[PDB]
């Protein structure tokens, strides 16, 4: 009982004009003792409804979402995490890049690395880039963009559910690429969302300031 | 990490509660967290509940992290600022462990009472409460005598009598086989418990439920002696239904609110039937 | 309306409790178009008496969805206030259904809600919003009392059931078929075990709804309980009302149940919800009972029939109680949207709320 207490609720509100562009989540000021499960991710709250929840450590969110089951918390903002920390590759790149828009990809005039940029949604976008940068610090005030984000890309009303089918997609990308499993935990999800796609960004740079940091890297 | 070093080193007071001791050392890293939200501290100090059950596998440790979860949720459904509101949870645990320090004291002088002069008391295993209701009432100028098991698993019993003997209290050891046999020279039954279910039962030492069934067929008197952060929401159907991880030779079992006459807590003298209104009130 | 008087020779120790007739009705001393009673009152009360209309949980929202349209089609006269008017209108409405049929603990609890409603609303307030709040307040009485308080059961429920359990329940329950399904749907593999008593043999509404789920079920007659129960894992049975001394008031078939479970050491299962506690209390099946319709007792067996003419003899009386009161001793938890409780925390439940 006392692990369904909550403190925000994530108001899912899919409105279907785009999918991938305008749909949104924002949290509203309800506590009233859930009634399903919360699992806390980084400051944010999703109630487990379709899925359950899970105790003890393990290495990746897969060994959770295999079962079935999600850990009560996990991710960066815990001590105590329920999967393995770790770090990452292109996270230097990817805050570097936080300082152009997208407009300054399209007025060059090139495809090619525009389709890099549209491995999470298939639109064109590169708010990755200003997630993952250096000042973006993870606290409160950006729990709806977040939740957004992983919401645009989850195919699902189920936030958990979104989460899941984001982390599959992520080891679909990672396996299409040739990388491995085991550098891509569901430790930040975000991070390696961002890592993928300035490594793609990267391997279609060839195919070509934007050039130089995209080039300074190999 | 470091919590089980600080969990593991505040227990050299022999005198402290595995449960006191687990509560004190959530309050330390509650006050040293350097969080800026209330879901994060949450999330960390359950982790961190779960790594101290972890290590020490009695119900009094997850009765103590479930009342500081209700607690931390308590505090933060009134202020909502985090601040204020740390304020608030720092000042209210403090006092909350201030309070339940001395419950001990006031059980024992509660429970004194029921002790008659030249009566019979019969205990299971080693326990501080009983131990301290026994000193409070020989200090009233009482005589009795005392009988105690000897809880084959880790002989706790002969800790007990070795203590009660620094009491001059006539103490004489007993079989865990030999329960059924002084039943009829006792005249009541003194027990503790390690945490009380929704219902009113308890869980105690694996031989304290048969204990209590040869005092129902004698109509022994039995009271059970525990403070008031050992109430956990939990329903044992039967003696399978008690989770793994607190039995584990089973090392805890259950016992039926119906074999229990009354309960000492800092609460006071209470029924079976009143942990489950404690319970229902507190929301937790 | 005149009185529904009794059918049949009743029982010396039953003698303070009406016994009628499923053939008798009191339509045929009233109007084609209703006038002192309402169209959808009449309605209910010959669908009452009829027995079409029989579960708890069936009779009350019958009984709120009635209420619904006559505060929809009432209208309040001049010099009056509805306060007052609408509560004084509906208390032969309330007699006339319960000559009918005697209410259930729910149908009392949702009348006593919606008086208390009444009476709340404010005087200076208009009529045209008043009976929309008063639609808008039974809807959410409905919603959150019954769908959501289900709901909440199944889910505690569902943690106190494991693979390769033997559950055992009696009769048709909206609440035990909802939990068993949903306990099957999440991942839960057991068997159900029905018991069914006559003459009502309803247990077989249960029994298909089983099977049509794919949960593997045995169907066996009362008598033969004690017979199956040492294979018997746990006991769940459903609860018509759970009064103030802890007692459970449920089918005839509960109580004795529940005691034959005792002996062979099976705990037992109560499952209800806190909108059907009652602040009274009773100590026997002999004070406040249902008597129902003698004729139902008489059975096909073989050829002829033994009480076809039991109304000859004189010193022969058939007694068909319908409800029966478990004491306290005999059940272990209780099921409600606020979790698993003692049986002794009915009192609790009802000075909460």
């Amino acid at each position: 009982m006392n692990s369904q207490y909550m403190f925000d609720y994530p108001a899912i509100n899919i409105d279907v004009r785009c999918h991938r562009l305008l749909s949104s989540v924002s949290y509203v000021a309800y506590n009233k003792f859930h009634t399903h499960d919360v699992s806390t991710y980084e400051h944010c709250e999703i109630p487990l409804e379709k899925l359950r929840l899970g105790f003890g450590r393990r290495n990746s969110l897969a060994d959770f979402y295999s079962l079935g089951e999600l850990p009560a918390s996990w991710g960066p903002a815990c001590y105590f995490s329920s999967v393995k920390p770790m770090m990452y590759t292109f996270q230097g790149m990817a805050s570097d890049l936080s300082r152009f828009d997208l407009t300054s990809f399209s007025r060059k005039g090139l495809p090619n690395v525009l389709k890099a940029l549209s491995w999470p949604l298939g639109i064109p976008d590169c708010e990755i880039f200003s997630i993952c940068s250096d000042r973006f610090v993870r606290g409160l005030q950006t729990r709806d963009q977040l939740m957004s984000y992983i919401l645009r890309m989850g195919d699902s009303h189920s936030l958990d559910e979104c989460i899941v089918q984001a982390h599959k997609k992520i080891l679909q990308e990672a396996r299409r690429l040739g990388l491995s499993d085991e550098h891509y935990n569901g430790y930040d999800l975000f991070r390696e969302i961002g890592s993928l796609v300035c490594l793609r960004l990267i391997n279609a740079e060839p195919f070509d300031d934007v050039r130089t940091v995209i080039r300074s890297y190999r | 990490e470091l919590i089980e070093y600080f969990k593991s080193q505040m227990k050299e007071d022999p005198d402290m509660a595995s449960a006191v001791a687990a509560i004190r050392t959530l309050l330390e890293f509650l006050k040293r967290d350097k969080g800026e939200t209330i879901q994060g501290l949450r999330a960390n100090l359950t982790s961190a509940i779960e790594t101290l059950c972890g290590v020490d596998s009695s119900v009094a440790v997850s009765s103590g992290g479930e009342l500081f979860l209700r607690f931390i949720s308590l505090a933060s459904l009134e202020y909502s600022d985090y601040s204020k509101c740390k304020k608030i949870m720092i000042e209210r645990g403090e006092l909350f462990l201030r309070r339940i320090s001395l419950s001990r004291n006031k059980i024992a002088d509660l429970c004194h009472t029921f002790i008659k002069d030249g009566a019979t008391i019969l205990t299971h295993a080693y326990s501080r409460v009983v131990l301290r209701v026994l000193e409070a009432a020989v200090a009233a100028k009482k005589r009795f005598s005392v009988y105690v098991t000897e809880s084959q698993p880790d002989l706790s019993g002969k800790k007990m009598a070795k203590a009660l003997c620094h009491l001059n209290v006539p103490v004489t050891v007993v079989l865990d086989a030999a329960v059924g046999y002084i039943m009829e020279k006792a005249d009541l039954v003194i027990v503790g418990a390690e945490g009380v279910v929704e219902n009113g039962g308890i869980i105690n030492k694996i031989g304290t439920n048969q204990m209590a069934v040869c005092a129902k067929a004698q109509n022994k008197p039995f009271y059970v002696v525990a403070e008031s952060f050992k109430f956990v929401r939990l329903f044992p159907l039967n003696q399978q239904d008690v989770p793994d991880k607190f039995k584990y030779h089973p090392w805890v079992d259950y016992t039926a609110p119906s074999l229990i006459t009354l309960l000492f807590t800092d609460l006071g003298v209470l029924t079976p039937s009143a942990v489950s209104d404690e319970l229902i009130k507190l929301y937790l | 309306v005149p009185t529904r008087k009794d059918y049949g020779s009743k029982v010396s120790l039953f003698s303070h409790l009406p016994q009628y007739s499923r053939q008798n009705s009191l339509t045929q001393f009233m109007s084609i178009p209703s006038s002192v009673i309402h169209p959808a009152m009449v309605r209910l009360g010959l669908q009452y008496s009829q027995g079409l209309v029989s579960g708890s949980n069936a009779r009350c929202i019958a009984l709120l969805r009635a209420l619904q349209q006559v505060i929809q089609d009432y209208t309040t006269p001049p010099n009056e206030e509805l306060s007052r008017d609408l509560v004084n209108k509906l208390k032969p409405y309330m007699s006339f259904l319960t000559q009918c049929r005697p209410l259930s603990a729910s149908m009392h609890n949702a009348i006593k809600f919606l008086n208390k409603e009444i009476t709340s609303v404010g005087s200076s307030k208009r009529e045209e919003e008043a009976k929309s709040e008063l639609r808008a307040a039974i809807d959410r009485y409905v919603q959150e009392k019954i769908v959501l308080a289900a709901q909440a059961i199944s889910r505690f429920a569902y943690q106190k059931i494991s693979n390769g359990d033997v559950i055992l329940v009696y009769g048709c329950s909206s609440l035990v078929s909802r939990i068993l399904q949903e306990a099957w749907t999440e991942g839960r593999r057991f068997r159900v075990v029905v018991v069914d008593s006559r003459p009502w043999l309803e247990g077989r509404h249960t029994l298909r709804s089983l099977v049509h789920a794919g949960v593997p079920a045995s169907y066996l007659l009362i008598p033969a309980a004690s017979y199956v129960l040492p294979e018997v894992s746990k006991v769940l049975l459903g609860a018509h009302a759970l009064l103030a001394n802890g007692s459970v008031m449920s089918r005839v078939g509960t109580a004795q149940l529940a005691l034959v479970a005792r002996a062979h050491n099976v705990p037992v299962l109560v499952c209800c919800e806190t909108y059907k506690f009652c602040e009274r209390v009773q100590t026997d099946a002999f004070v406040s009972n249902e008597l129902d319709d003698p004729d139902d007792l008489q059975c096909k067996r073989g050829e002829h029939v033994a009480l076809a003419n039991w109304q000859n003899h004189a010193s022969l009386r058939l007694l068909n109680l319908v409800y029966d009161v478990t004491p306290p001793e005999l059940v272990d938890l209780v099921i409600t949207e606020l979790g698993m409780i003692p049986c002794s925390s009915v009192p609790v439940v009802l000075r909460v709320k």
